[PDB]
DNA sequence: CCGGCACTGGAACAGGATGTATATATCTGACACGTGCCTGGAGACTAGGGAGTAATCCCCTTGGCGGTTAAAACGCGGGGGACAGCGCGTACGTGCGTTTAAGCGGTGCTAGAGCTGTCTACGACCAATTGAGCGGCCTCGGCACCGGGATTCTCCAGGGGATCGGGC
DNA sequence: GCCCGATCCCCTGGAGAATCCCGGTGCCGAGGCCGCTCAATTGGTCGTAGACAGCTCTAGCACCGCTTAAACGCACGTACGCGCTGTCCCCCGCGTTTTAACCGCCAAGGGGATTACTCCCTAGTCTCCAGGCACGTGTCAGATATATACATCCTGTTCCAGTGCCGG
């Protein structure tokens, strides 16, 4: 009731449950850059790189920086600092301990690949006995990733009308994943939150309680 | 003095063509020689189609079939509609007497 | 008679493959009247060939357009081209 | 020769010269053999095409009270008409100008 | 169900452009290309036959066309400061080139 | 201890309207025979040594010359029409040569 | 001697008349530099065409037809010359 | 010395005095307008001639339009009305009676075709015997038009610093003549006035006596 | 024939046909008599010509990982090459692309 | 039935194998390289008679060849070629 | 307070959930290799003409000098055009769901392209005769300038005729 | 009261004008003739290219059904044309002074263009013999595709070790 929540099996990839799978592509159809071997940031994020303007990702065995590129970071994870802590105008939310200028990201959203029939029959369950599930993200058609049952320290994320994130698609190896990134630079210690636009086909439950010149608005609202 | 050889060119021709469109105008002694080029070039062209067409076809002789063909080739739209004509009238004239 | 005539067929070159053939040339961004006049200037650049291989072909007493006809046709007006024989 | 000679234009009823166009295309590696109407169909085309010009530069020629044509009627008379300006397209005259033409846009306006 | 922020206007434009370039393949459809053909071909004679390839050697010499005159079309663009190609360049471009 | 009286100029743009229709009615040439005469005996030295020309095959060469500048000055034109000006600038040429195929 | 510095021998109003025959009625100030660098371009590859048809015959003189055949083969026919 | 001024001579046209005179143009070297034969105003003031606009003047010889032209004003002479009136602040000056519609112009200034070193004799000789010569225009380099004993009633005219008239250059039949012309529209009954700007190697006389904005300014400086 | 038959091509050192380029020439009406060193001149220039051509498409296809040589491969080695590329100027090769090329003022800043 | 029809696939295949020898071509290819030698033979032979046309002979021989190459080939083409050609014929005669 | 006895968990066990390599099912299409033969290239002479080499002639390219006038060079003012910054609103791009032809395998059929054999009319070749076309020397004669009187018109010239301050 | 002697608006004897027009005069560039020599017409003879009739067999056109990727509307938000205003600098129109292109002569010699003579390089025939082309046998390109114990990492569990509580 006030300390660290019920436990949440912790998964770092993305497994599958229905019959879509992952799209291991060959060394044939990834898409290879131009830039030269050159100072501290090739392939950087000050850099004019082809591959990182268009939301791709390299692969150590076509850039031709070999292992000094620095846009290799889906498939590391150094994810930065803001583990979870509680929150007292909502449930958890996370606080960091240093400033993070614009331009880096936050943990990758992962959770289980169920189709559009399974979150229909999941959320009229939820409906029907009153548990009012609110964890899905859908990323293509009949692909949603649930982090309900599982997850990371990103699923324990909230709603603001001013936030400081942003939730963009980026590919890579041929799949399309999604990633948490940071609007513009902030402070240490406050807590980091994101704006989604929800798409409802019932009803509107509520009014987002945050404060500030125009975070009166709605859940659904635009 | 030596009385230098020959040369010949078309600038005869052209003057008796001059009289039946405009019995009472001249023409100047450099307005010849670019009628001269006009006639040698415009000759080239045509034998030098004509000489293709023939060899794609494996023939070796070139007669009034392969002319035809060439002038509609080379000549424009309402061009090549007068000179057929001409041409047509002329070998028919000709093969009669 | 299997004398099938053919009208209004310069509208199967759709919109998607205009902007197919102009992002192979490096377009970015694209009007609203390029699609009514890119018809008209291949309906212009069709005729003059189909012409000059109609001709090459009358010549030789045929029925047939062979894919020799064509590459002469072509050749004829400086656009040469390899592959198809020659 | 046993009868009274007579020319080959005669027979056709031409002004240019059939026998020489028959010699020029003999000598001028064309073909291995050469038919009987070849040239008379060449002279008869090549005759249309010098009166089709002659006719217009005499007509540019009246339109300046002059008697005599110099060569810049011969470029006036073909940059006007859309046929002879399409068979002449790449050809230079010498001594012949250009045509007069301003553009709308650079005239002094009130 | 919540969903990502779109894409922004010039991407999904700029990435194509990139396969586009990369690919050796044939851009119209084969069936609307051949029965426009095999119209106009009717006002010169009538009962034609055509060979399987000398169809496929038309549309060839066309894309061949149409793709190099839409990168001098691109250029007259750019010096009127635009990014953007209307029905008024391509006909700079071919009165240019000695067409029309 | 008198003046004397001087009318009103000319407006920019009327002695530039009148050269125009002067010149596009002439045939004359428009350049110096003895200036060009020298420049091509200036080139043609770094192919063979001490070679002769005919004063005919000297003045074939300036009637090319002129037929190939005043057409390109008519291309530059319409290219400064289209960027909406009235001057032309040197990358107008660039731009008229490279769609024409030379550059 | 050897020659040399013939290209400034086009003059400023040289090139003006040029320009009003094409139709010019405004002219830049750096018109004059980018245009005697499109003119010595051009007598290059007319020169050496005519130097080589001139070498093959065996003789020392350029004559008039040299110049008209080295023109032709470029599609820049030229009549009046013979 | 309360009449019309001292005796002159009434003359229309120009005589020559010293060597060179009209240049005779032959009807070869005049050049061509575009205007068609059409309604009521061919070759008029409000159409566009292309003579008209670069200020030349048409030869019924040689005009398509034939007689209808209206652009033959320098050898018609119809001179408008306003004859002669004593003017109170200057010596006499002119008065107009009725509106002119601005475009228009008034009679032409004539006089002797003086040379250079004559009129520098002139000079001096009014300055040796007290004339102070106020009569001379320039129209072409050692060619001078002098209006003390011939003129009409142009040469009866003052200076102002904002006028309503205008000495433009015109060129008929091969011959560079001179026109007055109105540059504002003028109510009927009131002074015209034309500017002219001195070139003198002497001395500066007096200022522009009128009653304007700018009317003080100077005698050769503005 | 008494003496063993030696092709005209042994002796000169070539890969080409001279005999074969011989009855071309004298078979395609260009002149009225053909000199004895003519073709053993046109053989060798024939086959330095095409033996460069080769040479960078080989190149090309290795830069791929590949083993054979397909259209594509002829049109990036002739693309690429100043003299070449002036050679073959108004020339179109079937199933061949175009080069990788985007403008700077179209990339996003 | 079915005569014959003569190529260059043969020399062609003969070239490669000295400047690649571990590498193929296909018939996509083969058909390209064909058209290139086509093209070239009939370019060179073409001006050669016209040369000999304009100074008033009937023989075609290797001076005329090799006039003709220097008008055709730009640059360094030419001058590899204009050495290449003088070496065969050279080891030609002198056998 | 010591021992009995019930109460309880970090961590590994058993069987299982699940991730990576390995033994068949069976197709698989196109470049690179043998083998016979039939036509085209090589060898050995002979015959006639095209190109090479040496003299001779005269045309036309190069070089120098003097005088005159038109074009090129240089310095000033001034007004008009190129260029940058704002602001508004229309029209092109991105995403989602329903509707429509293109592409891929068969099956049946005949129109016309490609090759073989026979045979008559047409173009190359050669000798003899004659007139059409090119070069050189001459007229004739309608064009640009000088006169040149003298022409329909206007003009410098002072003159006559209606009109007054005193004159009579 | 009538009019004297001078007085300024009409008026024309030569003049002067440019030049409407009516004749000489010196002009180069198109037109015109009279030899003359070589290229085009007339008349047979000969042999190969091309016209015409048959016949075999490929390949171009037409029809039918099925699955699914591509084309078609429609809605919404925002980035990009397009017009308007203000500043300043650079190109155009004018006068003076300086320089070199043009035009007319004269002079010397290099090299282009014929003409005769001779020799060797190429076309034309017969023999003869091996290279190149069409058809047939062979080895992978090693792809792509399923089953299958069990390779290390996540986890329900059952006897075992600490542990606190009830009791004698
Ligand atoms: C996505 S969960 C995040 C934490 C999670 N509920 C927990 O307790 O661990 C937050 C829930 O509260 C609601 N919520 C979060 N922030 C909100 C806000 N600022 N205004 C209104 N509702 C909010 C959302 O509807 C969502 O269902
Ligand atoms: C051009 S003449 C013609 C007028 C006549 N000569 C007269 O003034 O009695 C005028 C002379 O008066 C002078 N003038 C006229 N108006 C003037 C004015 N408004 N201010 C100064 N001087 C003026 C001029 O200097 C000139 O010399
Ligand atoms: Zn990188
Ligand atoms: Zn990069
Ligand atoms: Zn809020
Ligand atoms: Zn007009
Ligand atoms: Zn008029
Ligand atoms: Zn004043």
């Amino acid at each position: 009731n006030s300390r660290k929540p019920p436990p949440y099996k912790h998964i770092k990839a993305n497994k599958v449950i229905g019959k879509v799978q992952i799209q291991v592509a060959d060394l044939s159809e990834i898409p290879r850059c131009n830039c030269k071997p050159a100072d501290e940031n090739p392939c950087g994020l000050e850099s004019e790189c082809l591959n990182r303007m268009l939301q791709y990702e390299c692969h150590p065995q076509v850039c031709p920086a070999g292992d000094r590129c620095q846009n290799q970071c889906f498939t590391k994870r150094l994810y930065p600092d803001a583990e979870i802590i509680k929150t007292e105008r909502r449930g958890w939310g996370l606080r960091t301990k240093r400033s993070i200028k614009k331009g880096e990201f936050v943990n990758e959203y992962v959770g289980e690949l169920i189709d559009k029939e399974e979150c229909r029959l999941r959320i009229k369950r939820a409906h029907e006995n009153s548990v009012t599930n609110f964890y899905m993200l859908t990323v293509t058609k009949d692909r949603i990733i649930d982090a309900g049952p599982k997850g990371n320290y990103s699923r324990f994320m909230n709603h603001s009308c001013n936030p400081n994130c942003e939730a963009q698609k980026w590919t890579v190896n041929g799949d399309v994943r999604v990633g948490l990134f940071a609007l513009c630079d902030i402070p240490a210690g406050m807590e980091l939150t994101f704006n989604y636009n929800l798409d409802c086909l019932g009803n509107g439950r509520t009014e987002c309680h945050c404060g500030a010149d125009n975070c009166s608005g709605f859940l659904g609202v635009r | 003095k030596r009385r230098k050889t020959r040369k010949e060119s078309y600038a005869i021709y052209v003057y008796k063509v001059l009289k039946q469109v405009h019995p009472d105008t001249g023409i100047s002694s450099k307005a010849m020689s670019i009628m001269n080029s006009f006639v040698n070039d415009v000759f080239e062209r045509i034998a030098g189609e004509a000489s293709r067409l023939a060899h794609y076809n494996k023939r070796s002789t070139i007669t009034s079939r392969e002319i035809q063909t060439a002038v509609r080739l080379l000549l424009p739209g309402e061009l090549a509609k007068h000179a057929v004509s001409e041409g047509t009238k002329a070998v028919t004239k000709y093969t009669s007497a | 008679r299997h004398r099938k005539v053919l009208r209004d067929n310069i509208q199967g070159i759709t919109k998607p493959a205009i902007r197919r053939l102009a992002r192979r040339g490096g377009v970015k961004r694209i009007s609203g009247l390029i699609y009514e006049e890119t018809r008209g200037v291949l309906k212009v650049f069709l005729e003059n060939v189909i012409r000059d291989a109609v001709t090459y072909t009358e010549h030789a007493k045929r029925k047939t357009v062979t894919a020799m006809d064509v590459v002469y046709a072509l050749k004829r007006q400086g656009r040469t081209l390899y592959g198809f024989g020659g | 020769t046993r009868a009274k000679a007579k020319t080959r234009s005669s027979r056709a009823g031409l002004q240019f010269p059939v026998g020489r166009v028959h010699r020029l295309l003999r000598k001028g590696n064309y073909a291995e053999r050469v038919g009987a109407g070849a040239p008379v169909y060449l002279a008869a085309v090549l005759e249309y095409l010098t009166a089709e010009i002659l006719e217009l530069a005499g007509n540019a020629a009246r339109d300046n009270k002059k008697t005599r044509i110099i060569p810049r009627h011969l470029q006036l008379a073909v940059r006007n008409d859309e046929e002879l300006n399409k068979l002449l397209g790449r050809v230079t005259i010498a001594q012949g100008g250009v045509l007069p033409n301003i553009q709308s846009v650079l005239l002094p306006k009130k | 169900v919540l969903k990502p922020h779109r894409y922004r206007p010039g991407t999904v434009a700029l990435r194509e452009i990139r396969r586009y370039q990369k690919s050796t393949e044939l851009l119209i459809r084969k069936l609307p290309f051949q029965r426009l053909v095999r119209e106009i071909a009717q006002d010169f004679k009538t009962d034609l036959r055509f060979q399987s390839s000398a169809v496929l050697a038309l549309q060839e010499a066309s894309e061949a066309y149409l793709v190099g005159l839409f990168e001098d079309t691109n250029l007259c663009g750019i010096h009127a400061k635009r990014v953007t190609i209307l029905p008024k360049d391509i006909q700079l471009a071919r009165r240019i080139r000695g067409e029309r």
